[PDB]
C-alpha cells in the first residue's frame, strides 16, 4: 500500500504455496472463508466505498512542518542567552528525531522476527545488527545524561569523550 | 444459642459434654453405621462401668485421664454439620439478612408496592410501643438490688404483657431471608 | 418432571437417566476397546530396543586386547 | 533408569562412560574406513520447512514428508500413517546409532582400564 | 494565565454578594466552569513551556496539578455543603472564601516563574489551610494539629527563603528558565553540601520525608473533610513539583546527598504500609497509605532519571484523586454513625449497597491495580530504581504486598460481614455522596485511556 | 501412657487439658459468681438501649472507646526513657537504615567500578 | 426469532465493525498485522510468481 | 475470637464480643480473619519438627539426585551442519571449527 | 429448593426415631411423655436421643440447649422454632 | 428424607457435553496438532509401561486400604497420617507463626 514508505518499513515478499488437496473431503476452511467473504466482506467494502466517496468531496490537505537549522551550542558564546535557546531547542527536535529513528529499527527487528517464525535467530542476524548498531550510537549519544537533560550536558559528555579517544590514540601510537 | 449460661459446668455436665464429643469423634472415625453402632456400644459400656462412683475425687481424676485420652486420640478433621460453627455452610446467609429498621427507611412508592405488609408493620410498631414502659417496670421491679445475677429474663406475669425484651427475639431475621 | 421425596427409601429414578448413563458408559468402553484394537503400539511399543550386549566387537569397532 | 547407573554409582566410575564427555575416544579409533553421515535435507530446505531447531536432526526429510502429507489431506487427519511410522523408523534408527555410540564408548573404555592394568602388571613384575 | 486566576478573584465577589441559599449553587457551577477553562493548558508543546508572560508559565508538570486543583474545588464544595448545614451564611461564605483562596495560591504556585514568587505563593497556602483546620475541625486535636502542621512547614522553609536569596545574590536571577540555561556544576563542599540541604530539606517536609511526618497524621484526621481533600490531594504536591523543579541547580551533588533519603523513604514506605495493617482509625489509615505514595514519589526524584520523573509525576496525580475520594468515602461512613473507628460500622455491603462498590473501586485503585495510572507510575518508579540498584525490587515488592493486603483488610473490615445490630441510622445514600465519588473514579479511568497527559515534561 | 500436649502461644492449652479445671476451690465457685454477675448487668444494660424503641442512633461502648484511646493517644503521656525502649528504638529505627545504606552502597560502587573498568554489559540498555 | 435477532446483532455487527477497523484503519500503518510467513515444503508450487520448489533427493529407503 | 465460645449469644456474633467488656490490647489482630491461636490437634514442637524435617529432607534429597542424575545408556545426539552452526545464530563469515558424525 | 418443613412433619419424625429406639415402649410413647420422670431413661439415653434428632434433621443442637429437652414436645417446639417453622 | 435428583435437562446436558470431552477430545486434539517434539518411539518395555504399572499399584493398594475400613476394628492415628491429614502441618505453622510477627512488629515497633 501506498500508506507508508517500503523502503522505510521493508517487508520481503509473500511466498504463498498452492493448494494440493489430496483427498475428496470437502475443506470446511474454504466453505467458511467463502461465508465470510460473503457475509462480510462484501458489506464492509460496500460501506467504505460510500465513505470514501463521500470523502472525495471534501478534499483538503495539510502539510509537514519544517524547520531550517540554526546554529548549535558550540557556535554559541558563553551565557548568550538567545542563541542557547535558540540550539536547546534545535538539540531538543534532534532527540526527538533520534528517538523515533531508534523506535523505526526496532519495529523492524520485531516484525522481523515474526516474521520468519522459527527461523528467526539465522533470518533475522541481519536486522538484529542494524539494531544494536543504531542502540549503541544511540546509547553513546544521550546515555546517563539524566532528567535535567540539556545540550550543554551533552555538549560536555561529546567532549569527555573526544578527550578518551584522543588519548587512547596517542597510547596506541606510543 | 436460646438458653442462658450458668457460671459454671458441673460435674454431670462436663461428663455429658464429654460423652457426646467422644461420640461424635468416633464416629468420624468409624465411618460405617454397623462400626460405629460396635464402638458406640462399647464407649457406653466403659462410660456405665464409671457410673456409679461415690468418690468425687476418683470421679473427678477418671474425667481428667478421659479428656486426656480423648485430647490424643481425637479425629484430626471431624465431622462437623454445614451449618454448625466449623462448618462449610456456616454464616453463608449473613449477608442475606436485614433488619425491619432498615426496612422502614423505604420510599412511599416502594412502600405503596406492598400495601398489606406494611399496615401488619404498623399494628407491630404499635403493639412495641404499647408495651415499652410495662416491660420495664417489670424488669426493674424484678431485679435484686445489687443488680442481675444471671442472664436470664422473667416472663409476662399479667394478662396484657409481652415478656420484657422481645423484640428482637421476635424479629430477628429468618434462617433463610432472601 | 417432579420428583417426589422419599424417606428412608431408595430415591425415585427415570428411564431417561439410566439409559443415558449405560449409553455413556457403553460409549467409553468401546472407545477403549475399538482403539486399542487397531493402535495397541501406543501402550505396547513400536519398535524393539536392541540389547547391547548382543553388538559384536567388529561392528563396534574395539580391537582385539592384544592388538 | 536402568543397570548403567547401578554400575557406574555403585560400581567402577572409570569404567563406565560419562554422557557428558562422550566420545573421549576419536572416531577412527578402531574403524579402518569409517564413513561420514549422509544428510538428505538441506539448510534452505529446512529453514524453508521451518522445523523447530531440535527437528532439524538427520530424520529431518521424513519429517518435512509428513509435515506435507498432513497439509495437503486436512480434513482427514487420519491418512498419514506410512509418514508417521517412516519419520518413527529413522528416530528408531537414530536411536540406536546412539545406543551402539554409548556401548562402544564403555568397551573401550574397560578395554583401556585392561590394557593399562596389564602394563602396570609387566612393570611391576 | 489571567483568564484562570481572574475567574477565581471573580468567585470571591460571587459568593459574597450571592442569596443565603444560593451560595453553594452558584460556587459549584462556577467552579466548575473554571475547570472547564483550565482543562485547555493540557495543550504543552515538546520543545518548551508556555510562556504566557513574564510572571506565569505552564509546563507538562504544571499543567496537571493546575486541573487537578481546578477540578478539586467544586467536590470540596460538595463535602462542605454536606456536613456545614446548621452554620450561618457569613460563616459559610467565609469558609467558601477560604477554599476559593487556597485554589487561587495554589493555581499561582504552580504557574509561577520565579523561584521567590513560588515560595511565596507556597507558604500563603499555609494560612487558609490553618485557619480550616483550626476552626471547622470537629474534635479537641485540631489545635495541636494546627500547630504541629505549622511549625514543621516553616521550619522547613526558612532556610529555603535564605537559600533562595543567598542565590539570587550569587548568580543574578531566581527565573526557572534562567537558572537552567546558566546552569552550573555544584562542588563538593561543605556550603554547597548545606545549601542542598536547606531546599531539600524544606521541600521534604513538605511532602513529608519519613521520620518528618508525624504533622501529617495529626492534621489529616483532624481536619474537616474539605482540609483533608486538599490536603492530600494538592498540598503534598507542592514539595514533589518543588523537587522536580529545584534540582536543576543541585547537580552533581545529588548523586552523593540523596542516600540518606533514599533509605529513609525505602524504609519509610514499608513502615508506613506496616502501620496501616494495624490501624484502628480509618481516617489514620488514609493517611499513613498518603505518607507510603508519598516515599515512593520521593525516590523517584532522588534518583532523577527520565523514566523515574514520568512515574512521579503520574503517581502524584493517581495518588492526589484516589485519597481525595478514600476521605470522601470515611467522611460518609462517619457522617452515619459519628465515629472514626473502623470496626465500629460493619455491614455496610448488605445495607448500602452502591457505596460498596464505590469502596471496591477506590480499594483497587489504591492498590497497583492495572492499567490504572497508580500503576503506571509505581511501575515506572520501580523500573527506575531497578536500574538503580537490584535490591530496591525487593523493597518494591515488600511494598506492594502490603500496601494491597491493608486496602483489602480496610476494604473487608468496613464493608463485608455482619452489620452492626444497635446501629439502625443509617440512612441510604445520598445522591450528593454518589455524584462526589462519581466525580472522583471517572476521571480516573478517562486518565488511564489516555496517559500521555500526566507523564510530565520527560514524555 | 498417652504423649503430652504442650501448649504454645500460637497453639494454647485447651480448656479440658487445663489443670485448673478439675481443681475447683470454694473461692473460685464465688470468683466465677462475681464474673457471671458483671456479665450479667452489662448485658442488662445493652439490652434495655437495644430494645428502647425510642432510641435512634449508635449504642456507644464506653470499652470500644477506651480502647482506641489507650491504643493511640495515651501511649505518649505513659512513656519513659528506659534501657529497653532505648535499646529498641536505636535498634528498630536505625539498625535498618545502616544495613541498606551499607547493602546499596556497596552494590553501587561494586556497578560503577565494572563500568569505570569497561567490563559490564551495558548493551541496549537505552531507557534508564 | 430471538435466536436469528441474537446473533445479526452480537455477532453480525461485531464482526462487521472489526472487520472494517482492521482491513481500513489497522492494516493501513506499517507492521501493525505481521503474518507467519507459509511454510514451504520441497515439490512446492509458489502462487506469487509461479515457482516450483523442487523435490527432495532421492532417499536412500529402508524396508 | 476463634478461641471463644462459637456458641454464646454475643452481643457482635461476628468478632465474638460483648457490649462493655474489656477489649485485649491486640484485639486488631486477634479477630477471626487474622491470627490464630486456637489449640491444635498436635503440638506445636511436634508439628515445626515434621514440617522441618519434611522440607529439609526434601532439599537435600534433591541435591543428591542432582550430584547423582537419571539418563539413558545413549551418547550425544547429532546434527547436520557443524552442530546446526548457522541456525543456531553463527556468523557466517567466519569459518567453524568443523564437527563430523560418522556411520555405526 | 427443599420443600419447607413443616409442625406436623417435625412432630411425625421425631416420635418416629423415639419409636425407633429400643429403650422406649412404643404403645406408651406420646408427645408430652418426660423421658425420665415416665420414660425411666437417664443422661446418657437423652444424650442419645438428642444425636438421633440431630442425625435426622442434619443440624447440631448445642450441649446448653440440649441438655434441657426432655420431652418430644420440647424437642418439636425446639427445632420448630430453629428452623422458623410456623405452621 | 432423600431428596436426591439428578433429572435437570441443564445439569445432564452441561456434564454430558465435558463427558463427551473426557473421551475423544484428546484422540482428536493430538491427532491434528503438527509434530512439534521429537518421540521417545525406542524404550524399554518395563518403562513404557511404567505410568500404567504404578497406576495399578495405586489402585490395588488404596482399594485394600479402604477395605480394611470395614472390619470391626479400631486403632488411633498414626504420627504419618496426622502429618497428611493435617497438610503437612504447613498452613498451621506458616499461616499463624509468620503473621503473627509481622503484625506484632507493625504496632509493637513501627
Ligand atoms: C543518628 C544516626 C545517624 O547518623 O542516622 C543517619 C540516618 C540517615 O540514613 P542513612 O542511610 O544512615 O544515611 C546515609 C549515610 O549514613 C550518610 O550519607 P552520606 O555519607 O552518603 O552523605 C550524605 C550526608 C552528608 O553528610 C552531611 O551533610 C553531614 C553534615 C551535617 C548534617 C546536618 C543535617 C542538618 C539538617 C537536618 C536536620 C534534621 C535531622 O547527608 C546527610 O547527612 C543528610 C542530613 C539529613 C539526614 C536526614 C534528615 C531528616 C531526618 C528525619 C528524622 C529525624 C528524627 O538517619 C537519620 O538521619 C534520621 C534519624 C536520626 C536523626
Ligand atoms: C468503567 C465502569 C466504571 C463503573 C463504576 C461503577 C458504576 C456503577 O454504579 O455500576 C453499577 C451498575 C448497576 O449495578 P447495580 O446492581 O444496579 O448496583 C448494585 C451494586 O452496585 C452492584 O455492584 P457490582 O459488584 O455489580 O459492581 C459492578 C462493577 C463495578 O465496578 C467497576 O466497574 C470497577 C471498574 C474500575 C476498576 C478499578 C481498578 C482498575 C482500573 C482499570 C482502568 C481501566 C480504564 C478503562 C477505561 C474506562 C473508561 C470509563 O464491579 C465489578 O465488576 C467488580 C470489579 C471488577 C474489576 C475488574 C477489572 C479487571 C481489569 C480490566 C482492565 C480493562 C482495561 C484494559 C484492557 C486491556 C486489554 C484489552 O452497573 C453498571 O452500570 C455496570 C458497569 C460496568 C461494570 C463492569 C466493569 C468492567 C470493567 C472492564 C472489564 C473488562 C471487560 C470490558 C468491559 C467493557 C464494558
Ligand atoms: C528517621 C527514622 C527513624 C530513626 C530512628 C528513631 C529512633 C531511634 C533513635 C533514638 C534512640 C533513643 C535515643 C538515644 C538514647 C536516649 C536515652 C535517654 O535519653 O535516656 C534518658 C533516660 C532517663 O534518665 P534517668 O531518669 O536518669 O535514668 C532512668 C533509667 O531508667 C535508670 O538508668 P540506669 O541506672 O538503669 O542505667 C543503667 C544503664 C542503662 O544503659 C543500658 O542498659 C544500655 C547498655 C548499652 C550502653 C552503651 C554501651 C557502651 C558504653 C561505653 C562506650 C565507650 C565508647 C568509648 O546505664 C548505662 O549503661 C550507662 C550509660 C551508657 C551510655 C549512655 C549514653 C547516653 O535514661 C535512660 O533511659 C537510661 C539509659 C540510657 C542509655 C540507653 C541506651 C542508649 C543507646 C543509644 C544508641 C544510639
Ligand atoms: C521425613 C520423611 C520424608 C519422606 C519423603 C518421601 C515420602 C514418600 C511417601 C510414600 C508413600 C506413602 C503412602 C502413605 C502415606 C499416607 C499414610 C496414611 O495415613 O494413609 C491412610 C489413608 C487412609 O485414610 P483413611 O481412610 O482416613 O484411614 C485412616 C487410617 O486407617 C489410619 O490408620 P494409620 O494411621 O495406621 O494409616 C497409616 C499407615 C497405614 O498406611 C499404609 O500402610 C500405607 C502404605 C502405602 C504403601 C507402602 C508400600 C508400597 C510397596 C510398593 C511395592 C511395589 C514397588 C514397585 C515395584 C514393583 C515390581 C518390583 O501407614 C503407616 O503406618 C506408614 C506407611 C508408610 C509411610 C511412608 C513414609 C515414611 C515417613 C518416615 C517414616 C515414618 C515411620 C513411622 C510412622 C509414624 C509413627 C508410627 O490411606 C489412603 O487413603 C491410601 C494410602 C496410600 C495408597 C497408595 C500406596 C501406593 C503409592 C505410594 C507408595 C509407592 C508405590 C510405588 C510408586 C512407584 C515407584 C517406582
Ligand atoms: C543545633 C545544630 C543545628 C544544625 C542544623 C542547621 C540549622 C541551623 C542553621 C544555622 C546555620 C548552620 C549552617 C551554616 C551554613 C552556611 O552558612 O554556609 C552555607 C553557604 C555559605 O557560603 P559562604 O558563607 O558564602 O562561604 C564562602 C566560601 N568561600 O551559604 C549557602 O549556601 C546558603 C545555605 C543557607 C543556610 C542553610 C542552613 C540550614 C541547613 C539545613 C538545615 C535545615 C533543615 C530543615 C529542618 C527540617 C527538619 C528538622
Ligand atoms: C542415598 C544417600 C546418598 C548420600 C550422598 C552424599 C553425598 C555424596 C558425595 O559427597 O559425593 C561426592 C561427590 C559430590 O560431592 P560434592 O557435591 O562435591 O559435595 C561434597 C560436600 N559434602 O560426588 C562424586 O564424586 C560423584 C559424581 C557423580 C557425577 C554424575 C554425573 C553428574
Ligand atoms: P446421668 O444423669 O445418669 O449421668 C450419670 C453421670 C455420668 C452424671 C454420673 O451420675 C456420674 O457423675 N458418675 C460419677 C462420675 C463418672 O461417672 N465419671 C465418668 C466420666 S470419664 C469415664 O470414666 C468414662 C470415660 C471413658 C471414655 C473416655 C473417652 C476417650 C476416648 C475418646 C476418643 C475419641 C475418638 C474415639
Amino acid at each position: 500500500p501506498d500508506s507508508w514508505d517500503k523502503d522505510v518499513y521493508p517487508e520481503p515478499p509473500r511466498r504463498t504455496p498452492a493448494p494440493a488437496p489430496q483427498t475428496s473431503l470437502p475443506n470446511p476452511v474454504t466453505y467458511l472463508t467463502k461465508i465470510f467473504d460473503l457475509l462480510v466482506d462484501r458489506p464492509v467494502t460496500l460501506a467504505r466505498e460510500f465513505i470514501e466517496q463521500q470523502h472525495a468531496k471534501n478534499r483538503y490537505y495539510y502539510y509537514h512542518r519544517e524547520f531550517r537549522r540554526v546554529p548549535d551550542i558550540t557556535e554559541c558564546e558563553e551565557k548568550d542567552i538567545l542563541c542557547m535557546f535558540e540550539a536547546e531547542m534545535q538539540w531538543r527536535r534532534d532527540y526527538k528525531v533520534d528517538q523515533e529513528i531508534v523506535n523505526i529499527i526496532q519495529e523492524r527487528l520485531k516484525a522481523c522476527q515474526q516474521r520468519e517464525g522459527e527461523s528467526y535467530r539465522q533470518n533475522c542476524a541481519k536486522e538484529l545488527e542494524q539494531f544494536t548498531q543504531v542502540s549503541k550510537a544511540f546509547q553513546d549519544r544521550y546515555s546517563d545524561l539524566g532528567a535535567h537533560y540539556s545540550a550543554r550536558k551533552c555538549l560536555a559528555k561529546q567532549k569527555q569523550r573526544m578527550l578518551a579517544e584522543r588519548k587512547a590514540a596517542k597510547e596506541a601510537a606510543a | 444459642a436460646f438458653s442462658a449460661p450458668a457460671a459454671y459446668l458441673t460435674h454431670q455436665q462436663k461428663v455429658l459434654r464429654l460423652y457426646k464429643r467422644a461420640l461424635r469423634h468416633l464416629e468420624s472415625w468409624c465411618v460405617h453405621r454397623d462400626k460405629y453402632r460396635y464402638f458406640a456400644c462399647l464407649m457406653r459400656a466403659r462410660f456405665d462401668e464409671h457410673k456409679n462412683e461415690k468418690d468425687m475425687v476418683k470421679a473427678t481424676q477418671l474425667l481428667r485421664q478421659a479428656e486426656e485420652e480423648f485430647w490424643y486420640g481425637q479425629h484430626p478433621q471431624p465431622y462437623i454439620f454445614p451449618e454448625s460453627p466449623g462448618g462449610t455452610s456456616y454464616e453463608r446467609y449473613e449477608c442475606y439478612k436485614v433488619p425491619e429498621w432498615c426496612l422502614d427507611d423505604w420510599h412511599p412508592s416502594e412502600k405503596a408496592m406492598y400495601p398489606d405488609y406494611f399496615a401488619k408493620r404498623e399494628q407491630w410498631k404499635r403493639l412495641r410501643r404499647e408495651s415499652w414502659e410495662r416491660e420495664v417496670k417489670q424488669l426493674q421491679e424484678e431485679t435484686p438490688p445489687g443488680g442481675p445475677r444471671t442472664e436470664a429474663l422473667p416472663p409476662a406475669r399479667k394478662e396484657g404483657d409481652l415478656p420484657p425484651l422481645w423484640w428482637h427475639i421476635v424479629t430477628r431475621p429468618r434462617e433463610r431471608p432472601m | 418432571v417432579h420428583i417426589e421425596p422419599r424417606y428412608r427409601q431408595f430415591p425415585q429414578l427415570t428411564r431417561s437417566q439410566l439409559i443415558q448413563a449405560e449409553f455413556f458408559s457403553a460409549t467409553m468402553w468401546f472407545w477403549i476397546l475399538w482403539r486399542f484394537w487397531h493402535d495397541s503400539d501406543a501402550v505396547l511399543g513400536h519398535f524393539p530396543y536392541p540389547d547391547p550386549s548382543q553388538w559384536t566387537d567388529e561392528e563396534l569397532g574395539i580391537l582385539p586386547d592384544d592388538e | 533408569m536402568g543397570a548403567h547407573l547401578a554400575r557406574r554409582y555403585l560400581g567402577d566410575a572409570s569404567k563406565e562412560p560419562d554422557p557428558l564427555r562422550m566420545p573421549t575416544f576419536p572416531p577412527d579409533y578402531g574403524f579402518p574406513e569409517r564413513k561420514e553421515r549422509e544428510m538428505v535435507a538441506t539448510q534452505q530446505e529446512m529453514n524453508d520447512a521451518q522445523l523447530m531447531l531440535q527437528q532439524r536432526d538427520y530424520c529431518a526429510h521424513y519429517l518435512i514428508q509428513l509435515l506435507k502429507c498432513k497439509r495437503d489431506s486436512f480434513p482427514n487427519f487420519l491418512a498419514c500413517k506410512h509418514e508417521q511410522h517412516d519419520w518413527d523408523y529413522c528416530e528408531h534408527l537414530d536411536y540406536v546409532k546412539r545406543m551402539k555410540e554409548f556401548e562402544r564408548e564403555r568397551r573401550l573404555l574397560q578395554r583401556k582400564k585392561r590394557r593399562e592394568q596389564r602394563e602396570a602388571e609387566m612393570a611391576r613384575g | 494565565m489571567l483568564k484562570i486566576i481572574i475567574p477565581t478573584t471573580m468567585l470571591l465577589p460571587m459568593t459574597w454578594m450571592s442569596k443565603h441559599n444560593m451560595i453553594w449553587i452558584n460556587a459549584t457551577v462556577h467552579s466548575l466552569l473554571i475547570s472547564l477553562i483550565s482543562l485547555s493548558l493540557l495543550n504543552q508543546l515538546g520543545e518548551n513551556s508556555l510562556n504566557f508572560s513574564l510572571t506565569f508559565f505552564s509546563d507538562s508538570l504544571s499543567a496537571p496539578l493546575l486541573v487537578l486543583t481546578t477540578w478539586l474545588l467544586p467536590l470540596m464544595l460538595m463535602a462542605s455543603q454536606s456536613h456545614l448545614s446548621k452554620e450561618t451564611t457569613t460563616r459559610k461564605k467565609l469558609y467558601i472564601t477560604m477554599l476559593i483562596l487556597l485554589q487561587l495560591f495554589l493555581i499561582m504556585t504552580f504557574t509561577a516563574t520565579e523561584l521567590i514568587l513560588f515560595y511565596i505563593l507556597f507558604e500563603a497556602t499555609l494560612v487558609p489551610t490553618l485557619i480550616i483546620i483550626t476552626r471547622w475541625g470537629n474534635q479537641t486535636e485540631r489545635l495541636n494539629a494546627g500547630l504541629y502542621f505549622l511549625f514543621y512547614t516553616l521550619a522547613g522553609s526558612l532556610p529555603l527563603l535564605v537559600a533562595l536569596v543567598y542565590i539570587q545574590n550569587t548568580t543574578g536571577s531566581l527565573n526557572f528558565l534562567i537558572i537552567h540555561y546558566w546552569s552550573h556544576p555544584l562542588s563538593n563542599s561543605w556550603s554547597n553540601i548545606f545549601m542542598w540541604l536547606a531546599c531539600i530539606m524544606a521541600f521534604m517536609v513538605k511532602m513529608p520525608l519519613y521520620g518528618l511526618h508525624l504533622w501529617l497524621p495529626k492534621a489529616h484526621v483532624e481536619a474537616p473533610i474539605a482540609g483533608s481533600m486538599v490536603l492530600a490531594a494538592v498540598l503534598l504536591k507542592l514539595g514533589g513539583y518543588g523537587m522536580m523543579r529545584i534540582t536543576t541547580i543541585l547537580n552533581p551533588l545529588t548523586n552523593y546527598m540523596a542516600y540518606p533519603f533514599l533509605m529513609l523513604s525505602m524504609w519509610g514506605m514499608i513502615m508506613t504500609s506496616s502501620i496501616c495493617l494495624r490501624q484502628t482509625d480509618l481516617k489514620s489509615l488514609i493517611a499513613y497509605s498518603s505518607v507510603s505514595h508519598m516515599a515512593l514519589v520521593i525516590v523517584a526524584i532522588m534518583i532523577q532519571t527520565p523514566w523515574s520523573f514520568m512515574g512521579a509525576t503520574a503517581l502524584m496525580i493517581a495518588h492526589g484523586l484516589t485519597s481525595s475520594m478514600l476521605f470522601c468515602l470515611a467522611n460518609t461512613n462517619y457522617e452515619r454513625v459519628h465515629s472514626r473507628t473502623m470496626i465500629l460500622a460493619r455491614g455496610l455491603q448488605t445495607l448500602l449497597p452502591l457505596m460498596a462498590t464505590w469502596w471496591l473501586v477506590a480499594s483497587l485503585t489504591n492498590l497497583a491495580l492495572p492499567p490504572s495510572i497508580n500503576l503506571i507510575g509505581e511501575l515506572f518508579i520501580i523500573t527506575a530504581s531497578f536500574s538503580w540498584s537490584n535490591i530496591t525490587i525487593i523493597l518494591m515488592g515488600m511494598n506492594m504486598m502490603i500496601t494491597a493486603l491493608y486496602s483489602l483488610y480496610m476494604l473487608i473490615t468496613t464493608q463485608r460481614g455482619k452489620y452492626t445490630h444497635h446501629i439502625n441510622n443509617i440512612k441510604p445514600s445520598f445522591t450528593r455522596e454518589n455524584a462526589l465519588m462519581a466525580l472522583h473514579i471517572l476521571p480516573l479511568l478517562l486518565l488511564t485511556l489516555n496517559p500521555k497527559m500526566i507523564l510530565g515534561p520527560l514524555y | 501412657s498417652f504423649p503430652k500436649y504442650k501448649p504454645s502461644r500460637l497453639a494454647t492449652l485447651p480448656a479440658t487439658l487445663d489443670p485448673a479445671e478439675y481443681d475447683i476451690s470454694p473461692e473460685t465457685r464465688k470468683a466465677q459468681a462475681e464474673r457471671l454477675a458483671i456479665r450479667s448487668r452489662l448485658k442488662r444494660e445493652y439490652l434495655l438501649q437495644y430494645n428502647d424503641p425510642n432510641r435512634l442512633g449508635v449504642i456507644e461502648d464506653p470499652a470500644l472507646i477506651r480502647w482506641t484511646y489507650a491504643r493511640s493517644a495515651n501511649i505518649y503521656p505513659n512513656f519513659r526513657p528506659t534501657p529497653k525502649t532505648s535499646l529498641l528504638g536505636a535498634l528498630f529505627g536505625i539498625g535498618p537504615l545502616f544495613f541498606w545504606y551499607y547493602v546499596f552502597k556497596t552494590d553501587r560502587d561494586k556497578k560503577e567500578k565494572l563500568i569505570q573498568e569497561g567490563k559490564l554489559d551495558q548493551t541496549f540498555n537505552i531507557s534508564y | 426469532y430471538r435466536h436469528s435477532i441474537f446473533a445479526v446483532t452480537h455477532v453480525l455487527i461485531p464482526v462487521w465493525i472489526i472487520h472494517y477497523y482492521l482491513k481500513y484503519h489497522v492494516t493501513a500503518k506499517p507492521y501493525t498485522v505481521v503474518e507467519r510467513k507459509p511454510r514451504i515444503f520441497p515439490g512446492d508450487t509458489i502462487l506469487e510468481t509461479g515457482e516450483v520448489i523442487p523435490l527432495m533427493k532421492e532417499f536412500p529407503d529402508q524396508h | 475470637q476463634q478461641e471463644r465460645d462459637p456458641w454464646y449469644d454475643w452481643d457482635h456474633p461476628d468478632l465474638r464480643l460483648n457490649w462493655g467488656e474489656p477489649i485485649h490490647w491486640d484485639l486488631d489482630m486477634y479477630i477471626r480473619n487474622r491470627v490464630d491461636t486456637s489449640p491444635t490437634p498436635v503440638s506445636w514442637n511436634t508439628m515445626c519438627k515434621h514440617l522441618f524435617g519434611f522440607v529439609a529432607f526434601m532439599l537435600f534429597m534433591f541435591w543428591v539426585g542432582e550430584i547423582y542424575p537419571s539418563y539413558q545408556p545413549v551418547g550425544p545426539k547429532q546434527y547436520p551442519y557443524n552442530d546446526l552452526y548457522l541456525e543456531r545464530g553463527g556468523d557466517p563469515t567466519k569459518e567453524p571449527e568443523p564437527v563430523v558424525h560418522y556411520e555405526i | 429448593d427443599a420443600p419447607p418443613l413443616t409442625l406436623e412433619a417435625i412432630k411425625d419424625r421425631v416420635l418416629y426415631v423415639l419409636k425407633l429406639y429400643d429403650k422406649i415402649d412404643p404403645e406408651k410413647l406420646s408427645v408430652n411423655s418426660h423421658f425420665m420422670k415416665d420414660l425411666g431413661l437417664d443422661s446418657l439415653d437423652q444424650v442419645e436421643i438428642i444425636m438421633a434428632m440431630e442425625d435426622e434433621f442434619g443440624f447440631e443442637i448445642p450441649d446448653i440447649d440440649a441438655e434441657k429437652l426432655m420431652c418430644p414436645q420440647e424437642i418439636v417446639d425446639y427445632i420448630a422454632d430453629k428452623k422458623d417453622v410456623y405452621e | 428424607l432423600v431428596l436426591i435428583n439428578e433429572n435437570n435437562p441443564l445439569l445432564i446436558n452441561s456434564i454430558k457435553r465435558l463427558l463427551i470431552g473426557s473421551i475423544f477430545a484428546g484422540f482428536i486434539i493430538s491427532n491434528n496438532i503438527p509434530p512439534m517434539t521429537v518421540p521417545n518411539t525406542t524404550m524399554p518395555l518395563y518403562m513404557k509401561m511404567t505410568a500404567l504399572i504404578v497406576t495399578i499399584m495405586g489402585f490395588m493398594l488404596a482399594l485394600e486400604l479402604n477395605n480394611t475400613t470395614y472390619y470391626l476394628k479400631f486403632k488411633y492415628p498414626s504420627q504419618t497420617y496426622k502429618f497428611s491429614n493435617m497438610l503437612g502441618y504447613y498452613p498451621s505453622i506458616m499461616h499463624r507463626l509468620p503473621t503473627y510477627h509481622n503484625l506484632s512488629m507493625s504496632q509493637k515497633s513501627a
